[PDB]
């Protein structure tokens, strides 16, 4: 299993910016994708998770509004749209598979974020 | 009445079993005398 | 709910990392991460103690006390270690750098 | 159902569950939940 993400980007606020993530080595209807966000010096921060069977996708009241996430099963794939950026967003956005959740039943499970993407950093 | 719709509904252990049939009729007095059987639909 | 995590040791030595919760945790919904510099976080713990796949390395705790040991260190240790809580929404503590 | 056709799995839970007292108790498959 190997998570892969896009390069990084730099984008004045206000702009808006799209962050993939492609995942290979197991069946992805079955895992959620989390996002992660890491600003440097910082620790980790939860942003949201979307199941990959039927788009419900749970946020942090962090960025409720401002990120929306999609995914397409015919390419492995999913995305972040983060609209109206903030000097205040420098990270690192992480990709992570994401067990902690049930992609069909939406309920809470006994698990963790096991394989990481590389992180995608935007300025 | 020019449309006839009939259901059968029957609860056997926990299920909820639903048949129906749909057809056109041309009567106002009360059901037409005739023949057809019902579907399964929903469970 | 919110985490709070609180490490100058040599390769040999035995380490202990915890972290606290403002309100109680399920216990099973804990889950603990370690982050090498330049690289993402991996899981090591779910489930309070179970240990993930191809993971020295034990988890412990109830109520709103938590820990992470390793009964070793070695000089790939020297990482940064996160506690995760998930039961109601999903949090993460500050990280605690071990040397 | 005594034809019931299944599998029946099961697991010692006393290291996820026991602290506990959020575990109530009083045809085939009906679920009464009346209080
Ligand atoms: C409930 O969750 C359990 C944990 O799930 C894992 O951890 C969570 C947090 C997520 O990261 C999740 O994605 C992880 O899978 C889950 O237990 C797991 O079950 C799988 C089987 O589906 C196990 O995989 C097999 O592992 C063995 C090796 O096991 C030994 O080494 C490990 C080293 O870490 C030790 O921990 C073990 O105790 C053993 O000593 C492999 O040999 C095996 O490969 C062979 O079989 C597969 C088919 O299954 C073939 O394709 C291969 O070619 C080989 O023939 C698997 O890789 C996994 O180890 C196990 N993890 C743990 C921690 O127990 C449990 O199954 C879930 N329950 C349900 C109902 O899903
Ligand atoms: C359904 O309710 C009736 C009372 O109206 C009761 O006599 C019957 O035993 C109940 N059936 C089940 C399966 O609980």
């Amino acid at each position: 299993v190997q998570l892969v993400q896009s390069g990084a980007e730099v984008k004045k606020p206000g702009a808006s910016v799209k962050v993939s993530c492609k995942a290979s080595g197991y069946p992805f209807t079955s895992y959620g994708i989390s996002w992660v966000r890491q600003a440097p010096g910082q620790g980790l921060e939860w942003m949201g998770w979307i199941s990959t069977y039927n788009g419900n996708t749970n946020y942090a009241q962090k960025f409720q509004g401002r990120v929306t996430m999609t995914t397409d099963t015919s390419t492995t794939t999913g995305y972040m749209e983060l609209r109206r950026l903030r000097s205040d967003d420098t990270a690192v956005y992480y990709c992570a598979r994401d067990y902690t959740r049930g992609a069909w039943f939406g309920e809470s499970l006994i698990g963790g974020f096991d394989n990481w993407g590389q992180g995608t950093l935007v300025t | 009445f020019k449309n006839l719709r009939e259901f059968v509904f029957k609860n056997i252990d926990g299920y909820f079993k639903i048949y129906s049939k749909h057809t056109p009729i041309n009567l106002v007095r009360d059901l037409p005398q005739g023949f057809s059987a019902l579907e399964p639909l929903v469970d | 709910i919110v985490l709070t995590q609180s490490l100058s040791l040599s390769p040999g030595e035995r380490a202990t990392l915890s972290c606290r919760a403002s309100q109680t945790v399920s216990s099973t919904s804990l889950a603990w991460y370690q982050q090498k510099p330049g690289q993402a976080p991996r899981l090591l713990i779910y489930g309070a103690s179970s240990r993930a796949t191809g993971i020295r390395f034990s988890g412990s705790g109830s109520g709103t006390d938590f820990t992470l040991t390793i009964s070793r260190l070695e000089p790939e240790d020297f990482a940064v270690y996160y506690c995760q809580q998930h039961d109601t929404s999903l949090t993460f503590g500050g990280g605690t750098k071990v040397e | 159902p005594d034809d019931f056709t299944g599998c029946v799995i099961a697991w010692n839970s006393n290291n996820l569950d026991s602290k506990n007292y959020n575990y109530l108790y009083r045809k085939p498959f009906e679920r009464d939940i009346s209080t």
